[PDB]
């Protein structure tokens, strides 16, 4: 098989800037390398083929070079719509083989998270369980860390979290963190705090509630 | 336009036959090859095999013994049947088209892929709980509300707000798995709550459930 090595795994750039992405075949394959774009909610889309030929409809800011082993996709003058994942496929021989992909992040201005904390619902406590939720919405950059504290002591047990992909309208991220515990555990403590560190604040953003006020 | 569409079960059990269908339109199966490709969890694309235009098949040599590809030209369908699945895997499977005339095209059109969950677990509908500020938290002019969609299996769900009418700062987060069940949150903002009602609509196709939860109080 022709092994395709793609680099890098990741890029970040601003709209209007230029990036390039490399693929390198393990054997010479003449000009027969194609580039594709992947974007949530869309089938993988053929951009370039035979190294440098644009598919009909591909904007002129995309270009490709190379013949032999070494290929490069260049994207100039980036549009928002161009942020997503790219991969290469050789089309010299079967089996089809593919690069491992490059995720291109849209670099926008810093944005501080809007932090919200939510006590368990009485509906859920009826079941004997409790979930405390902390949302950290519409922030940039991705880098973030969240601590839960219960009566001033860090709790990492029973915490799960996840982060959205970059927003289609404002290019931010959002994170949700859930502290799960028994009703008995929940009711054995008073102060619930989620503590959120992000480069937009010189010290942590803190949201807390006292269960005794619920 | 050219289209390829994968379909199959969202959940199989270990050792059940996994039957996938690729339904095509806007070209003839006797004129183009249709390939099957998978993307395991974590990973890049892996070629599984091809339904050649002329009716033969070829396979990834390491997977050959576990795959069967076929088609029904009258129905514009290509099939992939496989067996010996991997407990707890959530692979995505794709079909894609190519041809060879003077040269071999790359794959010019793809389907959007389907994800299959492999498990012996039961289908389980979510409980839906409100996310509302409480417990002495002063409510700003714009409030963040949400719904906690807890304890469902398998993926996916969908969440909408006020039946689609509300789409201000909607975020539906990736689900997390623990003790074999998924939990996700979905949030929206409102400047008019609680005078104006905010309701999440949660669908879980696998369990045939659709539940509304009005967020108040
Ligand atoms: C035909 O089907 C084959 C499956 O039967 C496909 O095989 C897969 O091929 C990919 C690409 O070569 C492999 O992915 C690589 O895995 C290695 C090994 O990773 C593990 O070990 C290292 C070191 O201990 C560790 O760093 C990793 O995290 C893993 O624990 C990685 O080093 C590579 O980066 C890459 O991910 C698959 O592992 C392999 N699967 C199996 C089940 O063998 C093959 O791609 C198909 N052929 C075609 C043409 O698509
Ligand atoms: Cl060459």
């Amino acid at each position: 098989d022709v092994q395709m090595t793609q680099s890098p795994s990741n890029l970040a750039a601003s709209p209007g800037e230029s990036v390039s992405i490399n693929c390198k075949a393990s054997k010479r394959i003449s000009k027969y390398l194609a580039w594709y774009q992947q974007k949530p909610g869309k089938a993988n889309k053929l951009l370039i083929y035979s190294g440098s030929t644009l598919q009909s409809g591909t904007p002129s800011r995309f270009s490709g070079s190379g013949s032999g082993t070494d290929f490069t996709l260049t994207i100039r003058n980036l549009e928002p719509e161009d942020f997503g994942l790219y991969y290469c496929q050789q089309h010299k021989e079967y089996p089809p083989t593919f690069g491992a992909g490059t995720k291109l992040e849209l670099k926008r201005a810093d944005a501080a998270p809007t932090v919200s904390i939510f006590p368990p619902s009485t509906e859920q406590l009826a079941t004997g369980g409790a979930s405390v939720v902390c949302l950290m919405n519409n922030f940039y950059p991705r880098d973030i860390s969240v601590k839960w504290k219960i009566d001033g002591t860090e709790r990492r047990d029973g915490v799960l979290d996840s982060v959205t992909d970059q927003d289609s309208k404002d290019s931010t991220y959002s994170m949700s963190s859930t502290l799960s515990l028994t009703k008995a555990d929940y009711e054995s403590h008073n102060l619930y705090t989620c503590e959120v560190v992000h480069k937009t604040s010189s010290s942590p953003v803190v949201k807390s509630f006292n269960r005794n006020e619920c | 336009q050219v289209q390829l569409m994968e379909s199959g079960p969202g959940l199989v059990q270990p050792s059940e036959t996994l039957s996938l269908t690729c339904t095509v339109s806007g070209f003839s199966l006797t004129s183009y090859n249709v390939h099957w490709v998978r993307q395991p969890p974590g990973k890049g694309l892996e070629w599984m095999g091809v339904m050649w235009s002329g009716g033969s098949t070829d396979y990834n040599s390491t997977l050959k013994s576990r795959l069967s590809i076929s088609r029904d030209t009258s129905q514009n369908q290509v099939f992939l049947k496989m067996n010996s699945l991997q407990s707890e895997d959530t692979t995505t499977y794709y079909c894609a088209r190519d041809r060879t005339m003077g040269m071999t095209t790359p794959f010019d059109y793809w389907g959007q892929g389907v994800m299959v969950t492999v498990s012996s677990a039961q289908t389980t509908a979510p409980s839906v709980y409100p996310l509302a500020p409480g417990c002495g938290d002063t409510t700003s002019s714009t409030v963040t509300l949400g719904c906690l969609v807890k304890g469902y299996f398998p993926e996916p769900v969908t969440v909408t707000w006020n039946s689609g009418a509300l789409s201000s700062d909607v975020h539906t987060f990736p689900a997390v798995l623990q003790s074999g069940l998924y939990t996700l949150t979905s949030s929206v903002t409102s400047s008019t709550w609680p005078s104006q009602t905010v309701t999440c609509n949660v669908a879980h196709p696998a369990s045939s459930t659709k539940v509304d939860k009005k967020v108040e109080r």
